């Protein structure tokens, strides 16, 4: 989680909350301003990432595998309810 | 001061010589350092003077914030001459036209004057002008050949024995030939042959090349411009240093390839040969002209799939709620419109319809909706961005746009049903867009 | 190393085909600056340009009236409007809107700009509706 | 998401501009040009800082205000920095008889 | 004349943006450089090319100020 | 020198409708706003006169502001500083400048820039007032400033000459243009014996070139009296005279022409003499008598202008000390 | 020479005598003694005999268009109306040099000899000195105004914790009950 005293970075309008070791617990309905897998640099300055998308969705995924590098990196899974809406083809 | 408004009646395109770099240029170019710190290096490729492409400083030139910069020209003071790429082959046409040793045509000027000014100086070139005897000056003229290697470097055989045209060399040429052979050959007096060689070239300014490709170019051709000693004088045949000859190559090669990379074009004398070139970003589709000056990406715009809707007139179209309280539109505030307004600016973003963002023109600025609880009302002259409402006009488009009526305007009606995120539609309003 | 997608090349096969002694003085050649023009009025009896406002004209002169309305506040209508758009729409339809209608037809090269001014007021409205 | 060429000329068609002005410089990179109207080269001009100059004539400077998009503006550049000039002529004034 | 390039070359040889933006930009600017040509603002093509809006339909006809009619029924 | 040019510029109008409610008086207010107090055009306009001609007041185009711009060519009241002008009250400002700068108090804002490798300066500290002579250097009029800005040495009376070969008369209409010139120059007259007169001898007698000339003798209040001092040699004319009966058409001027130290440099006194009977380290100049009355009655008109301006702007004895390290380093360097 | 950085002064050349080297400052176009151009490189050392000031015919619609612009130096605007027939300011200062004894090409004055050469260069030092001088700048802008006014007037967990073997294997222990179901 980014810590609002040091900043310098931080997304204008992010929600910032609901994020545990820096990646939003599972199971967690996340909207278009929520921040997921928060991600800090210059260890400040801030590398998270924003939802972004107009619908929002739910997360059912978290782990921290080793890269081809033998680095951890993020790769959670967003889950969207789909029924068949007005516009599907 | 006032700048009062103006409009652009015409435009006039010449070539830039070293007087014109001279004036235009805002500073020059005299170290190769990139960052001291956080800051531009003064001197350096990057310095702010040539304008400014982040938030942190401005353009010391003009004191504009990045956006309303719009960077200035460098120089770079080149200790040898460079021939302009875009031009190899009006110099080569202008060699084996002029007297190499007394600057006096070769050619008969008063054979030529009977065609037009624009074809006379490639008909002169296409003439033999081959060990002709100058008139004049009594020297014989050389044969000019295309050096077969590269794009850029002339050969000067005097019956078989061969001299590298230096820039300094041709430079010197150009600046032999007279006004009067320029305009009776027809080229206009502002393209002048001595312009084709240049000692302070223009580095281009920081807002066609942000983001820290192509500067790479740049600044590894600041970097071989200083291992040119500024004690040049290269007289014809006087079989300068191969590592010189070499250092000299890179400068003017790397001067091509910073315009001309990648871009044939027919008039290109030669024949042998990363960060696509200043001309490389015209051309195509995906380049300057038909992207971004024929065409634009646009804000406040939507798109999303059309469906039919019987119960729409011909002239509506269905807009979902959710895309009428994204886009807005903006209405000012005045005495006659301060009634209805007040509506949508009491709901704001929490209620349709509503609006979240109100312009101060008491502050000049944009304030949302969240931080006006000390407002309690809007003055006379802000301008108030509101959630589009039934009636209100919208732009309706399918692409491919190839009829009149591919674009048109439709009364909008806001279905308020979250559940529905489609364009709604009449069916006898497709005829228009073939949809 | 495989690099791929590469910048390709381009390939440019066409010619534009377009079809006393002289020096350097700088006054004679030059002048970038254009010779301020002279507004010649074409005389309200001599006008050959249709009396009916074209729907360009009509609708560049209600946008050109509503923009003002939305900067200012001053209007002739007594029935008040709550829209710029619609203040200036009456505004030409009553035949009382502040603006005139320049239309240019010519450029003399002796710096002379020959127009016709028309007065929306005395002008035919097209059907805009 | 994009105004192409076809959307520009099926607006031209239709004799639009003004949202043609609107969509293609209030909605996208819409810039503010000043030209010096002696030279017609581009110029520099700031209100907040008192700077009006021009680096070619200077003292003869007559810096006029131009609408353009800076797309225009980094061509020109572009075309600039090709060692191509570019004058921008400006339309003249014009003054109604005394 | 054609509608190829040839065909706007012969009919529209000064303007050069409007050139420029149908193909082989590279080239025909060259061309205008060393003919120092001068390209009047006209058309469509010109003007976008420059970053200003054609003059037409809308704007064909210049909008100015009443000054008689405000200061009669404004002042 | 003040003076009038006429001006063309266009103007931005935020508010056509209000503005046209009242055009030429609106007009005015906004050209005033604008170029009142700011050199524009090689030129630092002081004041706005009237305009002369304008536009209608047309709509922008290439914009959905609604705005309108209109044309104003206009005249205004502008002063033009020339090369070898004479100014004569200008402020130190700083001394940690060692460069030396300076700051005009008349009615034409100037900055000066006199440089301190000349030991004639670094002597006046910052708060007192010296005059200036604009050196061959061109005042640069940077659009936009609040003040001229040139450089310029303190004035020593520079006990150098020119003569002066004439080899063609005078026309009708070049009589009228110097007809205009000495109109100023009896401007300037009058204006100089409006002033308490012995400010005028003492200033005069400082800035004379050769020697002290004795005494208080010889009355000099030159205003419409022929009146002068020293008389160092050969006989003078009043070019003034020469002017109204040249006017008249009788004197040819066909000969040379001078300015010699030895005269009183605001007195309109020069010598026409046949054959060059001057003392010259110059060789004589060959040009037509429209040059040499158009720079001789400049000259009057600069001197005077200076001499007029110190004794306005040192109107008690007081000032005149607090300045003392500048009169006896003149008068050092006679 | 400072005489040649006016485009209009033109040297001659004297082919092989070595009388005067002049060496140009930037490229300046030079006469051959018989009338016929050939030049050399700028700065280049030529000998030269001559002085030629081309008296350049100008027409008065150009003043106007420079007064119009109303910015240009007092020096070029006199330069400018001495090339029409506005002034003769400059033809006043040099016509008295006469000595015409070239002719060929354009309309002005020449020198041929040393004496004239060094009134020609006196001359020309006054007269440029008179055009930067306030006489003359107040005279120009007496002829500007008044013409322009009257035109105007007239018109490691997380190696093995998502290796798959480690699911399999704990989803084995779950069944056999080995540890507990959850986590
Ligand atoms: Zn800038
Ligand atoms: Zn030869
Ligand atoms: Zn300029």
């Amino acid at each position: 989680k980014p810590d609002p005293l040091i900043t310098k970075n931080l997304k204008p309008g992010a929600n910032y909350e609901k994020l545990v070791d820096g990646f939003v617990p599972v199971g967690t309905v996340v909207k278009k301003g929520d921040i997921i897998i928060g991600k800090v640099a210059k260890i400040y300055i801030d590398r998270s990432v924003m939802y972004g998308f107009d619908e929002p969705a739910v997360v059912d995924a978290v782990m921290r595998p080793h890269g081809p590098n033998d680095e951890i990196f993020g790769l959670m899974r967003l889950r969207y309810e789909r029924n068949l809406n007005i516009g599907d083809k | 001061m006032e700048a009062g408004y103006a409009e652009i009646a015409a435009v006039q395109f010449n070539i830039a010589g070293d007087n014109d770099h001279k004036r235009q240029g805002v500073m020059e170019v005299t170290i190769s350092n990139l960052f001291e710190g956080t800051l531009p290096a003064e001197g350096g490729i990057y310095d702010a003077r040539m304008g400014t492409t982040d938030h942190h400083y401005k353009c010391i030139t003009c004191s504009h914030q990045r956006k309303q910069c719009m960077g200035h020209p460098g120089i770079l003071q080149m200790h040898a001459p460079v021939l302009q790429p875009l031009f190899i082959a009006e110099i080569r046409r202008w060699l084996r036209v002029i007297c190499l040793n007394c600057g006096a045509p070769i050619v008969d000027l008063k054979r030529y004057e009977h065609l037009i000014r624009p074809k006379r100086l490639i008909e002169a070139a296409s003439s033999q002008t081959e060990g002709k005897q100058c008139y004049v000056c009594k020297a014989v003229h050389p044969k000019i050949v295309k050096d077969s290697e590269d794009y850029f470097t002339f050969w000067a055989d005097q019956q078989g024995k061969i001299d590298k045209l230096y820039p300094q060399i041709i430079r010197e040429i150009f600046s032999r030939v007279t006004y009067d052979t320029v305009v009776k050959l027809g080229r206009s007096k502002n393209s002048h042959p001595e312009k084709l060689v240049l000692k302070a070239i223009q580095i281009p300014p920081i807002s066609i090349r942000p983001g820290i490709d192509i500067n790479n170019v740049i600044q590894y051709l600041v970097r071989k411009n200083l291992l040119i000693p500024k004690d040049l004088q290269i007289v014809r045949g006087q079989k300068i240093p191969l590592n010189i000859d070499r250092n000299l190559q890179t400068i003017q090669q790397l001067y091509y390839n910073f315009l001309l990379d990648s871009v044939s074009t027919t008039a290109t004398q030669g024949g042998t040969g990363p960060a696509p070139s200043i001309m490389r970003r015209l051309p195509r589709k995906e380049g300057r002209i038909r992207k971004s000056l024929l065409g634009s990406q646009v804000w406040s715009i939507s798109r999303s799939t059309i469906c039919g809707n019987s119960d729409l007139h011909l002239d509506e179209v269905g807009y979902p709620i959710s895309f009428a309280r994204t886009l807005q539109v903006a209405e000012t505030v005045q005495h006659y419109n301060i009634n209805r307004l007040m509506p949508y600016f009491l709901n704001g973003k929490r209620q349709y319809p509503g609006c979240s963002r109100v312009y101060k023109q008491i502050t000049q600025s944009v304030h949302d909706i969240e931080g006006l609880k000390q407002d309690f009302r809007l003055e006379v002259g802000d301008i108030l961005y509101r959630d589009v409402v039934t009636g209100d006009v919208a732009f309706f488009n399918r692409q491919p746009s190839l009829e009149r009526s591919s674009i048109g305007v439709h009364r909008i009606v806001v279905l308020e049903n979250p559940k529905i995120s489609t364009f709604q539609m009449n069916v006898s309003a497709c005829a228009w867009y073939n949809a | 190393l495989i690099m791929d997608d590469l910048v390709e090349e381009y390939v440019e096969t066409e010619e534009e085909n377009l079809v006393e002694i002289v020096e350097s003085p700088s006054i004679c050649e030059g002048f970038v600056q254009a010779s301020s023009q002279t507004l010649v009025i074409i005389p309200d009896n001599e006008r050959i340009t249709s009396n009916v406002l074209t729907t360009f004209e009509a609708t560049r002169l209600v946008a050109v009236r509503a923009q003002q309305l939305a900067i200012n506040g001053s209007t002739m209508l007594k029935k008040k409007y709550s829209s710029p758009i619609d203040i200036a729409k009456q505004e030409l339809f009553n035949r009382k809107i502040p603006l005139l209608v320049m239309r240019c037809i010519k450029v003399t090269p002796e710096g002379q700009k020959i127009v016709e001014i028309w007065n929306p007021r005395e002008m035919g409205i097209p059907l805009l509706d | 998401l994009r105004l192409g060429e076809m959307e520009h000329w099926v607006l031209t068609a239709q004799g639009a501009m003004q949202t043609i002005i609107e969509k293609s410089h209030d909605d996208s990179d819409g810039c503010i040009s000043y030209i010096c109207r002696n030279c017609g080269e581009p110029a520099i001009y700031n209100a907040s800082h008192p700077i009006y100059k021009c680096m070619n004539c200077d003292v003869q400077a007559d810096i006029g205000m131009v609408d353009s998009r800076r797309s225009s503006i980094v061509f020109q550049h572009e075309m600039r920095a090709a060692n191509v000039n570019i004058t921008s002529v400006l339309s003249p004034r014009v003054f109604q008889p005394a | 004349t054609s509608l190829e390039k040839a065909g706007l070359n012969a009919r529209e040889p000064s303007n050069v943006l409007l050139r420029m933006a149908l193909s082989s930009p590279v080239q025909v600017l060259t061309d205008a450089a060393v003919d120092s040509a001068v390209n009047p603002i006209y058309g469509i093509a010109a003007p976008t090319l420059m970053g200003s809006v054609p003059r037409i339909g809308t704007m064909y006809s210049d909008i100015i100020m009443d000054e008689k009619y405000i200061t009669e029924n404004y002042k | 020198m003040i003076d009038q040019k006429i001006f063309e510029t266009t103007l931005n109008i935020d508010d056509p409708t209000n503005f046209c409610t009242n055009v030429e008086a609106h007009l005015l207010k906004e050209l005033e706003n604008i170029y009142v107090g700011k050199c524009f055009k090689n030129s630092f306009i002081l004041n706005i006169t009237g305009v002369i001609q304008r536009s209608p007041c047309f709509i922008m185009r290439t914009n959905n502001s609604g705005r309108g711009y209109m044309h104003v060519r206009f005249s205004a009241v502008v002063s033009y500083l020339n090369a070898f002008d004479l100014i004569a009250a200008v402020k130190i400002i700083k001394n940690d400048s060692n460069i030396i700068l300076g700051e005009s108090l008349l009615t034409e804002p100037v900055t000066i820039v006199i440089p301190s490798s000349e030991s004639q300066n670094n002597v006046a500290e910052v708060g007192q007032i010296v005059p200036v002579q604009l050196a061959n250097s061109s005042v640069y009029y940077i659009p936009g400033r609040q003040q001229a800005s040139a450089t310029g040495s303190i004035f020593i009376p520079k006990h150098t000459f020119s003569v002066y070969h004439v080899q063609e008369e005078l026309t009708q209409e070049q009589a009228l243009n110097l007809t205009k010139l000495v109109n100023i120059i009896e401007m300037l007259l009058e204006s100089r014996s409006k002033k308490d007169f012995k400010q005028i001898c003492f200033f005069e007698k400082l800035y004379y070139t050769y020697s002290i000339s004795s005494d208080e003798i010889l009355d000099l209040k030159i205003w419409k009296g022929p009146k002068g001092k020293e008389m160092s040699r050969l006989k003078p004319c009043n070019v003034l005279s020469f002017l109204y009966d040249a006017l008249k058409n009788k004197n040819s001027s066909l000969g040379f022409w001078a300015r010699p130290p030895n005269l009183l440099k605001s007195s309109p006194l020069a010598y026409q003499q046949d054959q060059n009977s001057f003392n010259a380290t110059e060789l004589p100049i060959i040009c037509s008598a429209e040059v040499m009355f158009v720079t001789l009655l400049k000259e009057i008109i600069n001197y005077l202008q200076f001499i007029n301006d110190l004794c306005d702007t040192f109107n008690n004895e007081q000032l005149i000390k607090r300045h003392e390290n500048i009169w006896m380093l003149i008068e050092q360097r006679k | 020479r400072q005489l040649l950085v006016d485009p209009d002064v033109v040297p001659i050349v004297s082919e092989k005598k070595k009388e005067l080297r002049v060496r140009p400052s930037t490229r300046k176009e030079i006469f051959l003694i018989n009338g016929t151009h050939l030049a050399v490189p700028a700065e280049a050392p030529i000998e030269i005999y001559g002085l030629k000031l081309r008296l350049k015919t100008f027409s008065p619609q150009c003043f106007m268009r420079m007064a119009e612009i109303g910015s240009f130096s007092p020096e070029t605007l006199g330069y400018v109306a001495s090339g029409a027939n506005l002034t003769n300011f400059i033809r006043v200062f040099m016509k008295c040099v006469d000595q015409e004894t070239w002719k060929k090409n354009g309309e002005g004055v020449v020198v041929t000899t040393k004496e004239n050469i060094i009134q020609f260069t006196h001359q020309y030092i006054e007269l440029y000195k008179f055009l930067r001088s306030g006489g003359h700048s107040w005279l120009i802008n007496r002829l500007a105004e008044e013409m322009v006014h009257r035109k105007l007037d007239r018109e490691l967990l997380t190696e093995i914790l998502l290796d798959p073997m480690y699911d399999y294997a704990a989803t084995v222990a779950r069944i056999d009950g080995s540890i507990p179901m959850h986590k």
